[PDB]
């Protein structure tokens, strides 16, 4: 397993180099069917890139095929959310779904029951801004989500999770933080994952509500990921 | 499933 | 604030002595369990545990220093998380079993009843198996449970709200590190264990959400009717 | 409100 033999600097560079591209939404006031239409198309395309990104996460390739499936099925919405939150960081009060799709919570109300998650998403972004979350920390958290979210449903996964913790502390040691400041912010970072988990679960509930209402015929891939949560 | 095919290529 | 004045040793002591008691169930093993009976026992048990938890929360350092509609908010968000991590903790020395009460020890085949709870049971067991694997300490448990109380609802919040909450959370972090440092753990081992412990909270949040949805299912299902307090906490998920 | 009594009671 090469993931464990990597220095934390190599781990950082490896994660950075695996970062998926920022996709665009299709171009051109929204209803609830049109807004959901854009988001569904975008989310489905982001999924494809995420799955290929996961194969480039150090140690994920070492897992068996259906263990990779389990972790991706459990954490796909979390990963999509923390991604949305990260690129929306420099746009306070707004969520940057795409460079040509920047929305505020007032526009989030067009879709029923979406405004709750938006505020939670916006609150997560404001927290990242407050902590001045760095890109190297973000990619560490995202891969942590990928490995941790479904691991409790294994030693090698905990093996890799420890090295990312070492990678995090290493990064924060580079930024001139004292020992105390290092496990404090480390704790702060990891506690965010509890909220992201909460958003995902409430987000999962909202999409299943959109399936049984059938306004947008969800993607078969998106349906497979959604039906996986039961 | 679709996830299968995407993880194999 | 005196919670910020507490040494990490004083932090543990305050948390240890504030622990709730292990309540007993009205369980009668003379009869084989059903669904309404089992659900009735658990509901009765959880409700009485809620009362103690509410009084436990008031003793958590820093919690008393907040307004009502904040304590209310934190408890509304974290109550099931706290009930679950408490259950998991007292079930630690019983592999493959959940100790709801000293006289109510259940495995995953009796939990296979009540419809859709057996999945949650397996998750509760997997967490207990994880605590056993890490050999979780009581000093670490009381910290984690206090972290859950203050953290789970802080993100759903003018007058400097959370700077005090996050600051108490920062000292509980220092307390955990203290604890590991005395256990003989190296600095690298301290950070790692700190991470492993906090990642559990993510899974605990997940169980709570699933459990929350499962409880909402149960009395539109109209089996054994809930305590009025549980229904209050349950309608906070809206 | 029960959890509204137990907090100050
Ligand atoms: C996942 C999803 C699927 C769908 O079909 C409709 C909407 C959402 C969605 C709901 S939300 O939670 O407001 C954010 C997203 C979202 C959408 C597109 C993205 O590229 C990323 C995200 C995180
Ligand atoms: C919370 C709950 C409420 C209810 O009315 C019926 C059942 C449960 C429950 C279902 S579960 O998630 O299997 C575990 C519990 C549970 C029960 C009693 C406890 O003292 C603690 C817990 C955590």
């Amino acid at each position: 397993s090469l993931a464990l033999s990597l220095t934390a600097d190599q781990m950082v560079s490896a994660l950075l180099d695996a970062e998926p591209p920022i996709l665009y939404s299709e171009y051109d006031p929204f209803s609830e069917a049109s807004m959901m239409g854009l988001l569904t198309n975008l989310a489905d395309r982001e999924l494809v890139h995420m799955i290929n990104w996961a194969k480039r996460v150090p140690g994920f390739v070492d897992l068996t095929l259906h263990d990779q499936v389990h972790l991706l099925e459990c954490a796909w919405l979390e990963i999509l959310m923390i991604g949305l939150v990260w690129r929306s960081m420099e746009h306070p009060g707004k969520l940057l779904f795409a460079p040509n799709l920047l929305l505020d919570r007032n526009q989030g109300k067009c879709v029923e029951g979406m405004v709750e998650i938006f505020d939670m998403l916006l609150a997560t972004s404001s927290r990242f801004r407050m902590m001045n979350l760095q890109g190297e920390e973000f990619v560490c958290l995202k891969s942590i989500i990928l490995l941790n979210s479904g691991v409790y449903t294994k030693d090698h996964i905990h093996r890799v999770l420890d090295k990312i913790t070492d990678t995090l502390i290493h990064l924060m040691a580079k930024a001139g933080l004292t020992l105390q400041q290092q496990h404090q912010r480390l704790a702060q970072l990891l506690l965010i994952l509890s909220h992201i988990r909460h958003m995902s679960n409430k987000g999962m509930e909202h999409l299943y509500s959109m399936k049984c209402k059938n306004v947008v015929p969800l993607s078969d891939l998106l349906l497979e990921m959604l039906d996986a949560h039961r | 499933k679709i996830l299968h095919r995407l993880l194999q290529d």
